[PDB]
Parts: structure tokens; C-alpha cells; sequence
């Protein structure tokens, strides 16, 4: 019995699929139950099919500022993968040449 | 490896081995070690690297509130000699491998951005010892 | 013998009609039989548990009617006065079992609907429980009689060589006090009874002589008996299972074979006496499991009524034996009756717009 | 299967099934309350009444 508000979004310029690589866009179809059994049956059928249930959404904001640090901490994480891909493709070529 | 027909050079192989191997093991020490660490100056004592060293003994890393991670902190951020800033870093990075919550307090100690910052020290190779410790890091991070 | 339970949100208090027979909602142009439900009021507490509660419910539904057709097929395998085949037509507390949900009753006395329904389906389950060992308990003394009766008839039943000689052979028939004469019981068939009755005693060293004697037959061989000596009896097997002799030894006595016919005589009457009241106990047992199952029925379909029509509890319900084949047709025109329900979109499966279960014999 | 409109309206369901639920803990505790108040009233009465009459 469906019965619970929507919450629906439209991502578009997707990124590469976790499980298949694929560069697809996205939509979410949210529809939350705070019955326990329910919530997991509704769990075991969204994981065995298709779904990604990561966070934990509340009311505090705080979760959201937090979740911004996360952002600019996530930002360092990229600029450490670009030196690395530097390096490694240094690496290579000094190898390659004897 | 190679096999000879004389047992005299055969036995003092043997014996080099296993006298060696004793001092191999006389290496492996903590006090000894953490004075080295202490002195200010790190020589290349050989239990940097020793697996023995980073699980039987990880722990010991860990003295009174992180007492000689906290002092190995304040002499990467004093000196920024090549050496004494890849023992130490080494050292940070293979203790961190088995601890998570060393990882969290070693966030804590804000010595991650020092860290992060080491990352451009004029030598390369300093750099990468840096590099080395934060894709320690970054293990579910 | 179909029935179809059918169910609806009931927003509109003239739809009782619809339940019994309306013409604008009637079932196949009043052909179909519609009539409607009885629909008792029970007390819910909880909707959150009762998600569970219901899931359990189906499970120890699927398990109650498996009792009922275990007992049902056992009835049938009692082989007299009932079977799948004659005498289908049993009887719901005295009336039939169509004539009784068409008669569908309802109380709260034997069980208090002031109780929440899982201690009312517990309650069930531990008369069902009972049930099910009485049965199990009284089908196995059954089934050792029926056993034991069959093993003594196919005991009986053979020729001399392989059945039991109680009325056939008798003390005449055998010597008295023999101080070291054994007389055997020397079968000989058809193809070969002159051959023993000019062999007899030569058949064995030490033999009594002219102790040539029939007594009896069978479909296979005749009977007779010569009278040698103790150690001549190896002897006479020897020289006798060649030629298509046999012996039987047998020992006899007045009561060793009238005790073995008093025996499957008690065993029939006794059986018999016994199958009196457990019959008895059968219908009432198959009575009270159904009604049971009925009820158990009604309460799962008023508890999914309550979750899928919301807050209150008034609803409209109603019972179908439908007509043949036409259950199509009404798929199709109750799909334009129960549509506007959602008033949206509607594989249906069983993702009806509509509460729906069945019964069935 | 529902518009705005129904899924509300089944919402105000759950909000008012709360409510119940509201009810039926409220009589839980109120039950507790009963019970256990006269088992303090008593338990406290016949405390003191051991004290008295062993001064007495």
C-alpha cells in the first residue's frame, strides 16, 4: 500500500556506474515507510534488485554540513589521484626507455 | 644456494647465518628504538621495516595519549630533513595500516595536513614518502 | 466447489445491495450466484505489527488446510460410507458444506473477538494442534488393526504347505505316544501321489510298513503322512525332496489353533466397535476444522480489507459461487467496478483493486 | 495508484492510527499507573504498620 510522499529528482550528466561502468543518467523515486519489518523487506527487495541505500537522511542540518566538509575533504581526494596519475605515467615512459 | 664439497666453508656459512640472524633479532627492540626516535636524529636502525616490528609491537607505538606519534609530529613539523621525514613517515604509515582509530587520531592531531603540506618539499623523494602516507590514509576515507 | 471472496473499500452504504444481488452490480445478469458476506466487527490495535501478524496468518492458514485435507483424505481411505469418489457430500455440523457457507454463521462466544486476533488464531492452532495428533494417534491403532487383520488373512489364505492347518489335520491323524516314530507329514502332489503310496516305506531306511494314509489336498498336492523312524526322517528328506515330496511339520494342539481364529475374530469385532465412535470423532473432528478454517479465512480477509481501505471499519464484502466459465467475463466487468477505486492506473497478478481469496472442497 | 489527493488522505490515516496508538499507550500507562500506585499505598501502609506495632 504505497501510501507515503514523494520525494523525485532528475540527475542529469551522469558519471560511471559503480557496478557496470555505465555513464548513465539518473533519477530517484523515493517513497519512505517507518514501519521496521517494512523498512526491511523493502531493503532486502531494493538491494536484491537495484538500489543504492548508503546514507542516513534526518532533519538536522548538520548532517548536510557535515556532508559539506565531506565535499572539500572529497576535493583533496581528487587532487591526490591526479599527482599519482602524474607519477605513474613518469614512471612508465623512464622504464620504457631501456 | 650453491652447494660445495668442502663442509668447512658450508659450516661457516651455516654459522654466519645463524650468528647474524641473533643479531638480527638483538635489532628488534622498542626502547632502543624509540630512544633513536627520541634523539632527534633518525638512523636507519633496520625495525623500520621489520613486520615483526609492525605486529608484535604496533602497539607499542601508541605510549601515554600517542606520546611518541605526538613527538615523531613535532619533529616532521620541525626538521624537514629527507630521512628523519621518511622514517618517520614510513614508521606513521605502517603503525596506521592496522589501527583505524590511530588513523582517526592522527586526524586528530591535525598532523595529516602537515602531512598534506610535506607533499611539497623541495626533494621528490619526500614528496612521494608523503604520497606513500596518505594513500595510507585513505583507506575508507 | 469454487467460491470467490470478494471485497471492496465501501464508500457508499447502498452498496449492501451490490453485496446480494443488484442489477447494476449483479454477478453475469443474475446468473452467477452472488450473495452477500457476513461481515463481522473485530479490533485491529495495530498496524504496524500487523503486517507480521498477517504473514503468519497466511503461513498457519496454508498449514490449517493442509489439516483439513490430510483429515478429508483419511476420511476418504476409511473405505466405508465415505470416499473422495461416493459420499463426498459429508455434512458441516448436520448440514452440507456448500449449504453451510452459503449458511456462513458467525459468534464470538466460543471465541471472545474482545481478545486480539493473534491469541484468537493461537487459540486455533492449538485445537488444531489437538486435532491433528487425535487423528494421527487414532489412524495408527487403526492401521495396526487393518495391518495385523490383512497379515493373518494373507496367512490363512495359500495351500497345506504354506497356510495354517488348525481345521484340517487332527490328533487321529498323527501317532499317539510313539516311542520312536515319527510321523511326517509327507505333501505329495498329483503328478506323483502313486509314486509315494508304492514308495512309502522304502523312502526312508526303517520304516513302519503299510503305513500308507491320506488325510487332506489342496489346490496344488494331496496330503498324506507315513509313520518311519527318529533318525529316518533326514533320511526321508533326502530321498523324498527329489521326487516332489514335501514335508510339513506341524505340531498340534486344541486351542494352539482355535486361539489364532479367536484372534482375528476379536480383532474384527473389536475394530469394528472401534470404528463406531472413531467416525464419530471423524466428522465432528472434519466439522469443526472446517468451520475453523472458514473462520480463520474471514478474519485474514477482514484483516487485509483493513489494511488495504484504510481507518475505518466499515467495508462491503460478499461471497460468490460463480457461474461456469463466466468468472472471465466478470474478471473483466469488475475491473470496471473496482478500477476507479485506485482511479489511477489500476501485470495485475495478485495486485488486484480488489481483497480477494478462495475456497475450495 | 493514488493521486495527491488519496496518498494525503491515507496519510492523514497513518497520522490518525497514530493518534490510536497514542490512545492505547496512554491506557497502558494510565494502567500501570493504577496498579502500581496501589501497590506503593499498600506496600507503604503495611511497612508502617509493622513499625507501629512493634513500638507499641
Amino acid at each position: 500500500r504505497g501510501n507515503v510522499f514523494l520525494r523525485q529528482a532528475e540527475i542529469e550528466n551522469p558519471l560511471e556506474d559503480p557496478v557496470t561502468g555505465d555513464y548513465v543518467h539518473k533519477s530517484v523515486f523515493i517513497i519512505f515507510f517507518q514501519g521496521d519489518q517494512l523498512k526491511n523487506r523493502v531493503k532486502k527487495i531494493c538491494e536484491g534488485f537495484r538500489a543504492s541505500l548508503y546514507p542516513c537522511p534526518e532533519t538536522p542540518q548538520e548532517r548536510k554540513e557535515m556532508a559539506s566538509g565531506v565535499n572539500t575533504r572529497i576535493d583533496d581526494l581528487q587532487m591526490v589521484l591526479n599527482q599519482t596519475e602524474d607519477h605513474r605515467q613518469r614512471v612508465l615512459q623512464a622504464a620504457a626507455k631501456n | 644456494q650453491q652447494k660445495y664439497d668442502d663442509e668447512d666453508i658450508s659450516e661457516d656459512i651455516k654459522f654466519l647465518l645463524e650468528k647474524l640472524g641473533e643479531s638480527v633479532q638483538d635489532l628488534s627492540s622498542f626502547d632502543e628504538y624509540s630512544s633513536e626516535l627520541k634523539s632527534g636524529r633518525l638512523e636507519w636502525s633496520p625495525v623500520h621495516k621489520s613486520e615483526k616490528f609492525w605486529r608484535e609491537n604496533a602497539v607499542r607505538l601508541n605510549e601515554k595519549n600517542y606520546e611518541l606519534l605526538k613527538i615523531l609530529t613535532k619533529l616532521l613539523e620541525v626538521s624537514d630533513d629527507p630521512q628523519v621525514l621518511a622514517v618517520a613517515a614510513h614508521d606513521v604509515g605502517e603503525y596506521v595500516r592496522h589501527y583505524p582509530r590511530g588513523k582517526r587520531v592522527i586526524e586528530q592531531l591535525g598532523g595529516k595536513q602537515l602531512v598534506m603540506n610535506h607533499m611539497h618539499h623541495e626533494d621528490q623523494q619526500v614528496r612521494y614518502n608523503a604520497l606513500l602516507a596518505v594513500q595510507k590514509l585513505m583507506v575508507h576515507n | 466447489t469454487e467460491f470467490w471472496l470478494i471485497s471492496a473499500p465501501g464508500e457508499k452504504t447502498c452498496q449492501q445491495t451490490w453485496e446480494k444481488l443488484h442489477a447494476a452490480t449483479t454477478k453475469n445478469n443474475n446468473l452467477a450466484v452472488s450473495s452477500k458476506f457476513n461481515i463481522p466487527d473485530l479490533k485491529v490495535g495495530t498496524l504496524d505489527v500487523l503486517v507480521g501478524l498477517s504473514d503468519e496468518l497466511a503461513k498457519l492458514d496454508a498449514f490449517v488446510e493442509g489439516v483439513v485435507k490430510k483429515v478429508a483424505q483419511y476420511m476418504a481411505d476409511v473405505l466405508e460410507d465415505s470416499k473422495d469418489k461416493v459420499q463426498e457430500n459429508l455434512l458441516a455440523s448436520g448440514v452440507d458444506l456448500v449449504t453451510y457457507i452459503t449458511r456462513f454463521q458467525w459468534d464470538m462466544a466460543k471465541y471472545p473477538i474482545k481478545q486480539s486476533l493473534k491469541n484468537i488464531s493461537e487459540i486455533i492452532a492449538k485445537g488444531v494442534t489437538q486435532i491433528d495428533n487425535d487423528l494421527k494417534s487414532r489412524a495408527s491403532a487403526y492401521n495396526n488393526l487393518k495391518g495385523n487383520l490383512q497379515n493373518l488373512e494373507r496367512k490363512n489364505a495359500g495351500s497345506l504347505l504354506t497356510r495354517s492347518l488348525a481345521e484340517i489335520v487332527k490328533k487321529d491323524d498323527f501317532v499317539l505316544d510313539s516311542e520312536y516314530l515319527v510321523t511326517l507329514l509327507v505333501v505329495v502332489p498329483k503328478l506323483n501321489h502313486n509314486d509315494w503310496i508304492k514308495q512309502y516305506e522304502t523312502l526312508a531306511e526303517m520304516v513302519v510298513p503299510r503305513s500308507s494314509n491320506v488325510l487332506s489336498e489342496d489346490q496344488d498336492s494331496y496330503l498324506c503322512n507315513v509313520t518311519l523312524f527318529r533318525k529316518a526322517v533326514d533320511d526321508f528328506r533326502h530321498k523324498a525332496r527329489e521326487n516332489k515330496f514335501i514335508v510339513r511339520d506341524f505340531q498340534y494342539n486344541e486351542e494352539e489353533m482355535k486361539a489364532d481364529k479367536e484372534e482375528m475374530t476379536r480383532l474384527s469385532t473389536d475394530k469394528k466397535k472401534q470404528f463406531g465412535p472413531l467416525v464419530r470423532w471423524l466428522k465432528v473432528n472434519f466439522s469443526e476444522a472446517f468451520i475453523a478454517w472458514i473462520h480463520i479465512k474471514a478474519l485474514r480477509v477482514f484483516v487485509e480489507s483493513v489494511l488495504r481501505y484504510g481507518l475505518p471499519v466499515n467495508f462491503q464484502a460478499m461471497l460468490l459461487q460463480p457461474n461456469k466459465k463466466s468468472v472471465k467475463k466478470l474478471r473483466e466487468v469488475l475491473h470496471e467496478l473496482y478500477k476507479h477505486l485506485d482511479s489511477s492506473a489500476a501485470s495485475q497478478q495478485e495486485y488486484y483493486p480488489y481483497v480477494y481469496y478462495k475456497i475450495d472442497c | 495508484a493514488l493521486s495527491d489527493a488519496d496518498v494525503q488522505k491515507q496519510i492523514k490515516h497513518m497520522m490518525a492510527f497514530i493518534e490510536q496508538e497514542a490512545n492505547e499507550k496512554a491506557e497502558e500507562i494510565d494502567a500501570k499507573a493504577e496498579e502500581e500506585f496501589n501497590i506503593e499505598k499498600g506496600r507503604l501502609v503495611q511497612t508502617q504498620r509493622l513499625k507501629i506495632m512493634e513500638y507499641y
